[PDB]
């Protein structure tokens, strides 16, 4: 009787277990979420007493992972690299940001502006096509 | 070449509905149809035309023409990649390609257009290409590429002004909600009536004049009817060339009831036979009738009954009859009395049938997101 | 009626939001 | 012509006149955003439903 | 269509009737399954010679229809042509009904036996003593060992 | 026929029977109509005569009249059936929706703030 | 996927409303009026 | 024989190619990732089960010439499919009978020779523990068979090939179904031969002795195990008893599996429409249009001349049995131009208010509509039909005399006209009075229904419906956050260096 | 063994009834202390705010401001800022020493 009996507890027993276990699982992730955005957001009081970071002007990199940055209030200064950057990635005239207790190279920012997108802007020529041409096909 | 293009379809449409009607649209879509090289879109309006056995020299011969075309296309292209002017292949067919949207069918019209839309960096072809992708879109009622074009075009209307390419195209947007059932933004596409031109698909401007004004009959109310239309020198002087479509206009604003039935069984009966609209005209009238309806019976209340047989138009128990399938269809607001013969009007307020049309949207919608529900997460 | 029936269209596009994250996250992380 | 508005009785001619202006800002306000959804959700058939 | 004949009022037309209610209590079981329930009507009656059948075949429908505590006292009331066999698939359905109130009830009974006890129906605490004989006799220990337990005896 | 209110055919078909007595059941059914007929009298109608109603249903004058006529209303009076139509008491309730909607606007509250 | 076994085997909506009140009412009005010129 | 012999040997090279590719891993997952793993996890073996039913669904069509489905059958029962050192030369054995079609003959099955395709299990080590080997290697044969039905001594051993079928179906009614899927892997493979025994051994056959087998399966069902028997065993016991006349449909309403909790978009979608049809021939009270509805909204992109054309008229009949109506054959796909010509011509007279044109519809398609066994629901509309023409009438005219309207309704009886229209007062379908004395029905103006506190309810029944779609839209969608599972506070190295930095400015 | 694999099974039941009630009451409570740590962080506000000017952004939740001293800054946001107020030429409030948008 035992056949009958007593293995019918576990057949059971395990559809509780397969659908409980499964609403636990979704259910301490839903926690879990809240929970990194609950110590995320504590941290920002901290994080946010930091000092801010210099922007800078790359002239040209020299030898040994170093290059030469001008500020545009400031003077030129030789500083080091951070790990993360490369020396081919490092353009010459291409901004950076920059740590400011050791001038360690923090970023690469944007591409700043061609020379000559900036006169063309100034100058603002009336751009023009072929199909606001009047009669003019032969000088054409 | 597709200006005169509109036509071709409109006698299709006249040579295969009206079933009796068959002898001189085959003679004329013949004489269309068998010169300016058209080879392919006559297979099958020769299926529902006779056998036409002998078509085969007929079709050689402007095929030879049409491989002619193709091959000195075929000698353009390397002289024209030889020494380049602005991709002078593409410049080619950019004309020529159009040669070959009408004569062959729309694919060599489209891979060469989305093909050549990449060429001329002004609007002033794209937008012309735009156009003709709107027209064969129109023939072959390329209903979602029309929606697509429509917007591309738009896109292209900001820079520039450009009021004969956004006046221009407004005609488009009316014909388009003509061909389907949106009438009051039909008339409002055709607002203008002004910078409207002698155009190649109404080379009649007339024409495009009986059309507003039988969009517009429906589209607007007295208010507007009594200032717009009626006050419009531009519009009064061309339906002074119409004799039947003034008298048409001016039997339902001078409340001339009884020959506003008999112009507008003929105005209806044409536009029974009136390709682009035959759709529709069993929708038009049957709105026209009701609107005739309200615009009488909206001024008295104790209206009798038997007054409007002689005073509106013949026919008592077809009063009867049309009147109930009308309070019985739900609009209409009045309350016809019958054994001691009066019909009493109502005003109802605008609380319960502004009601209704919510509850339709409403439902609808549940529908709609209802059915998304159902296809999203499996 | 209608501020309801809005609610529900929103958080339907946060579920195709959820399809689009969980989807091209699968094949992609594995 | 709608200048004036009530109704005109033919028994012995008096001119029951009536108004009121009805709730007219709030239903089709409500109306238009319902056919602006449409299009929302039949966008929503472009992002979802040849997508996933 | 035999539930029609349950008006005789002669104690041999209801032994008819359940002469076909044991082998065609598949069919229209579904037809009686829930329309007519005069079981405890000649179960409780005068008339014998039924009141003996009936409560087995209650104890077949009431069963399915999730009515285990009814199928489980007319188990109890059905007598010997109840328990006289164990060779089908419902000797599995009782004993999972009767040792299962039986120790659920010797839980409240390992609470408090002095007084309130069980009004054992004979056969209640029978299978239970019984079916562990078969336990026993069936040479398994690490069973007969868990059972034990599970009596609170 | 009984269905609609096809009465007279009903009546035609009681006794138009071709496939044999069927007395019994013809008499319930003359019965469970005339219950119906009992409370067709009951609709707001006028002043019925002693005629009208009298021959609607199978009967020249007995006292069955009086057994409806004193069974419900539209008593015997002069050549007159009384119509008590009133229905005039039960509108203009505000505290049973301002109860039941006391109930649904809460359930409204429950499942949109309240997380499930 | 989609096993679905046998046991049996706008442009058109507005139109099919004025199908539904008038999908057969007289077709085509033009002389009923003319022959009720002289009855009306 | 050079057309056939350059186009026919091109079949065995495709099919044994993709074969050995679908249930060659399936053979591989479906048996070894079931009966020896789990499968409540890892159950794509099934819907990859659907896919080798649909892919032989539409396979197979020919005689078999070539040996190319007629060669299978030696090929594929010598298995003894035990373990890898018995299974790695049966991958020979999917290679050497390739030899034996394409070298030599092999046995050609045509409606002779299946009685030694069968007799399989007994040798080559063949056996019956491993039944996700034998249920799914047992109705892989035991479909081709039926498949094309081919009716021509065909019967007898789709019959016995059952009776095999039969006899691992006893091993898993009776024999150690826990927690492998034995029985409800073999609810998906028993359901499915269910049809095919329902196809040849329904209608030439007695279901009725697969009714009481029925109660048998569905017996052990709901006991043991509660998914997948609790489906399959009820759409299966109705379809007959709708087919034929039973009293299961009070049965079904006191039955406990009138849920089999998610039942797979497939028995759970078409159960509502059993279900459905159930409450129309037992008096739809607009009851179960929502559930036809429902089972018309849950079903597949598969076509819809299977059964959504069937689902499709009767959802709207049981609403022609109300009185609304839709607009129907606004989807002209592959039904609505080729079925609905007398459907749609039926409510199209419904929706008139004319008496005898509904007839004029019935004695033109009655026969059609006797061809779907719908009569006996049509037969009753003129109800319907009445009650349209008076509220028609009663909404349109306001005082009518009760001599014209029999007249326009041509009920041919003023004397009883007074009758329906009573009734229709003592329903609920119209108001007001009539002076039966003179004649006139009057009917009141009955307006302003907006303080008629009514739509309030035709909106409470939809605020709640739409706060049920956004809370189901809420909790079918928290699946996202899973996967990624650290977020770092900022770091270990950059505070310690903050701290340096911070212990400099400090130092300064 | 047959016997201890339902004792230890409905063991587990036991045992993990008791989480969901659990991670149901964290539910709540990191919502009612998430609005205690919401408000929290507006300290850096305050009162000795100096202004600079919104430029650009590189990224995500971290900008470029000029300050009105001349010279310009790699600086980090504020979280609570509505960042569809800033535009192009935003006037913006930066923290006196850590000197980051406020």
């Amino acid at each position: 009787g035992l056949r009958q009996y007593y293995l019918s507890k576990i057949e059971e027993l395990q559809l509780i277990v397969n659908d409980k276990s499964q609403n636990l699982r979704r259910l301490q992730a839903q926690r879990n979420e809240l929970n990194a955005k609950v110590r995320l957001l504590r941290e920002e009081l901290q994080l946010l007493q930091e000092q801010g970071s210099y922007v800078g002007e790359v002239v040209r990199a020299m030898d040994k992972k170093k290059v030469l940055v001008k500020v545009h209030p400031e003077g030129k200064f030789v500083v080091d690299v951070d790990k993360n950057i490369d020396i081919n990635d490092v353009t010459p005239n291409c901004r950076v940001a920059l740590r400011n207790d050791s001038y360690t190279l923090h970023k690469i920012l944007p591409n700043k502006v061609d020379p000559l997108v900036s006169l063309m802007m100034v100058e603002k020529v009336p751009d023009s096509t072929y199909e606001m041409i009047g009669g003019l096909d032969k000088q054409i | 070449p597709k200006n005169p293009d509109l036509r071709i379809a409109q006698l299709r449409f006249l040579l295969s509905l009206p079933e009796h009607r068959g002898d001189a649209a085959v003679r004329d879509e013949l004489m269309a149809a068998v010169r300016d090289n058209n080879m392919a879109p006559y297979y099958e309006a020769l299926c529902k035309s006779l056998d036409w056995q002998i078509d085969v020299d007929l079709l050689n011969k402007m095929k030879k023409a049409n491989e002619d075309e193709l091959k000195r296309l075929d000698e353009e292209l390397e002289d024209a990649e030889k020494n380049l002017g602005e991709s002078e292949i593409r410049d080619a067919m950019m004309a020529k390609a159009e040669y070959l949207c009408r004569i062959g069918d729309k694919e060599g019209a489209l891979t060469a257009f989305r093909k050549t839309y990449d060429k001329t960096v002004a609007l002033g072809h794209r937008l012309d290409i735009v156009f003709y992708l709107l027209r064969i879109g129109l023939f072959y009622m390329d209903n979602d590429l029309i929606t697509r074009n429509t917007e591309k075009a738009k896109s292209l209307i900001e820079e520039g002004g450009d009021w004969d390419r956004r006046n221009r195209l407004k005609v488009y947007q009316g014909l388009y909600c003509v061909a389907i059932r949106d009438f009051k933004q039909a008339a409002e596409l055709f607002l203008d009536t002004v910078s409207t031109f002698t155009s190649y698909e109404l080379m009649d401007y007339k024409t495009f004049v009986t059309y507003t004004v039988y969009v517009s009959m429906i589209a607007l109310e007295r208010p507007d009817l009594r200032e717009k239309v009626i006050k419009g020198a531009e519009i009064l002087e061309v339906l002074h060339s119409l004799p039947a479509v003034r008298q048409y206009l001016f039997s339902l604003y001078e409340c001339r009831y009884s020959v506003f039935f008999q112009s507008l069984a003929v105005v209806e009966q044409e536009m029974k036979k009136d390709w682009l609209f035959a759709p529709h005209y069993r929708y038009y009238v049957r709105e026209m009738r009701i609107h005739a309806y309200s615009q009488l019976l909206e001024s008295y209340r104790s209206l009798t009954l038997g007054y409007m047989a002689e005073a509106f138009g013949v026919g008592v128990e077809f009063i009867d009859q049309e009147l109930s399938r009308f309070i019985a269809a739900g609009r209409l607001h009045c309350k016809i009395d019958k054994v001691n013969e009066i019909v009493e009007t109502n005003r109802p307020d605008s609380k319960n049938w502004q009601y209704q049309e919510t509850i339709k949207k409403g439902d609808l919608l549940l529908n709609r997101v209802q059915k998304l529900s159902r296809v999203i997460n499996m | 009626y209608l501020a309801s029936l809005i609610r529900s269209v929103v958080a339907l596009h946060n579920l195709i939001n959820n399809k689009i994250a969980n989807r091209d996250a699968e094949k992609k992380e594995g | 012509d709608k200048k004036f508005h009530g109704i005109l009785d033919q028994g012995e001619g008096v001119l029951i006149i009536f108004d009121e202006p009805p709730v007219d800002k709030t239903y089709e306000a409500a109306l238009e955003t319902i056919q602006n959804m449409s299009k929302v959700v039949d966008s929503l058939y472009n992002k979802a439903k040849k997508l996933t | 269509g035999i539930i029609s004949l349950l008006d005789e009022d002669e104690p041999q037309l209801k032994e008819f009737a359940l002469h076909k209610l044991n082998a065609v209590v598949n069919d229209f079981w579904a037809e009686i399954s829930e329309s007519v329930d005069k079981i405890e009507v000649l179960y409780e009656d005068e008339g014998f010679r039924s009141r003996q059948f009936a409560a087995l075949v209650a104890s077949k429908v009431f069963y399915h229809l999730g009515a285990f505590e009814e199928s489980l006292n007319y188990a109890l009331g059905a007598g010997d042509l109840f328990n006289v066999n164990d060779n089908s698939e419902y000797v599995e359905t009782i004993i999972a009904k009767c040792i299962d109130h039986y120790t659920k009830q010797c839980v409240e009974n390992a609470d408090l036996p002095e007084g309130e006890k069980k009004p054992i129906d004979q056969r209640l605490e029978g299978i239970v003593n019984k079916m562990f004989q078969r336990c026993l006799d069936d040479h398994k220990y690490k069973q007969a060992i868990g059972i034990a337990l599970e009596t609170r005896r | 026929y009984l269905m609609e209110g096809s009465y007279n055919k009903v009546f035609l078909a009681k006794g138009n029977i071709p496939a044999e007595s069927y007395t019994f059941f013809i008499d319930i059914l003359l019965d469970t109509i005339r219950d119906e007929i009992a409370g067709c009298i009951e609709k707001a109608y006028e002043k019925i005569l002693f005629t009208e109603a009298t021959r609607i249903l199978f009967f020249n004058t007995p006292k069955k009249m009086t057994d409806y006529a004193k069974k419900r209303g539209w008593v015997l009076g002069p050549n007159n059936y009384y119509s008590f139509a009133s229905q005039q008491q039960k509108p203009e309730d505000t505290t049973i929706p301002s109860t039941e909607l006391a109930k649904q606007v809460i359930e409204y509250a429950r499942q949109l703030e309240m997380i499930v | 996927m989609s096993e679905k076994k046998q046991p049996v085997d706008e442009d058109n909506w507005d139109d099919d409303n004025v199908e539904d009140d008038f999908s057969n009412q007289l077709r085509a009005e033009l002389e009923k009026h003319g022959y009720k010129m002289e009855t009306s | 024989p050079p057309g056939g012999g350059e186009q026919e040997p091109p079949p065995p090279p495709a099919p044994q190619d993709v074969e050995m590719k679908e249930e060659a891993a399936t053979g591989g997952g479906s048996t070894g990732e079931a009966d020896g793993k789990t499968a409540a996890a890892a159950a794509e073996h099934s819907q990859r089960e659907l896919d080798t039913v649909t892919l032989e669904d539409i396979k197979e069509h020919v005689k078999q010439l070539e040996k190319a489905v007629s060669g299978k059958e030696p090929r594929f029962v010598l298995r003894a499919l035990r373990m890898l050192p018995s299974t790695s030369r049966r991958l020979n054995h999917y290679v050497l009978y390739k030899a034996v079609q394409g070298f030599f003959t092999s046995n050609n099955a045509t409606r002779d020779f299946l009685l030694p395709f069968l007799e399989e299990p007994m040798d080559t080590e063949a056996d019956l523990q491993f039944r996700p080997r034998t249920g799914k290697a047992a109705s892989t044969p035991l479909l081709p068979e039926v498949e094309a039905y081919l009716q021509l001594l065909v019967v007898i051993f789709m019959m016995n090939s059952k009776r095999y079928k039969e006899a691992q179906k006893i091993s898993d009614d009776l024999m150690q179904k826990i927690s492998t899927q034995n029985r409800r892997a073999l609810d998906l493979v028993a359901a499915k031969c269910y049809y095919y025994h329902a196809r040849v051994y329904e209608f030439l056959d007695k279901l009725d002795v697969v009714r009481s087998f029925l109660h048998a399966r569905l017996r052990t069902a709901t006991l043991r195990h509660d998914a997948d028997g609790q489906a399959t065993l009820l759409n299966l016991l109705l379809r007959n008893y709708l087919h034929y006349s039973l009293y299961d449909q009070a049965e079904k309403l006191v039955s406990k599996s009138v849920f089999p909790e998610q039942a797979n978009n497939n028995e759970w979608a078409r159960y509502l429409y059993y279900t459905g049809r159930i409450k129309a021939i037992q008096l739809e009270y607009s009851e179960a249009r929502r559930t036809m509805t429902n089972a018309l909204r849950k079903a597949p992109q598969h076509t819809a001349v299977g059964f959504k054309q069937t689902v499709h008229k009767l959802l709207i009949v049981v609403e022609l049995l109300l009185g609304e109506i839709p607009d129907r054959l606004q989807f002209r796909q592959p039904s609505l131009k080729r079925s609905l010509m007398p459907y749609f011509l039926l409510t199209q007279a419904v929706r008139t208010g004319n008496l005898a044109k509904f007839n004029q519809v019935l004695d033109q398609f009655g026969e059609k509509f006797q061809a779907d066994g719908t009569y006996t629901l049509i037969i009753r509309l003129r109800h319907n039909v009445i009650k349209t023409g008076v509220r028609m009438i009663s909404l349109s005219y306001s005082r009518i005399s009760l001599a014209d309207i029999a007249q326009k309704l041509q009920l041919d009886s003023p004397e009883d006209a007074e009758f329906i229209v009573a009734k229709a007062i003592r329903d609920g379908v119209i108001e007001a009075s009539i002076n039966h004395e003179k004649g006139y029905v009057q009917s009141k103006e009955m307006i302003d229904i907006y303080s008629t506190r009514e739509p309030q309810l035709a909106f409470h029944q939809r605020i709640s419906f739409c706060l049920d779609i956004h809370n189901m839209s809420v909790k079918a969608m928290r699946f996202p956050p899973k996967s990624y599972n650290k977020d770092l506070e900022s770091a270990e190295e950059r505070r310690e260096r903050e701290q340096q930095d911070l212990e400099f400015a400090k130092e300064m | 063994d047959l016997y201890s694999r339902y004792k230890k099974l409905q063991q587990e039941l036991e045992f993990l009834e008791v989480q969901e009630e659990y991670i149901k009451d964290e539910q709540k409570n990191l919502k009612k202390e998430f609005l205690h740590a919401q408000e929290e962080v507006k300290r850096i506000q305050s009162i000795p705010l100096v202004i600079g000017q919104f430029l650009e952004a590189v990224d995500q939740n971290t900008a470029i401001v000029g300050s009105t001293t001349g010279s310009n800054y790699y600086v980090r946001i504020l979280s609570t800022i509505d960042r569809e107020l800033l535009k192009p030429n935003a006037s913006v409030a930066l923290h006196k020493h850590s000197n980051a948008l406020v």
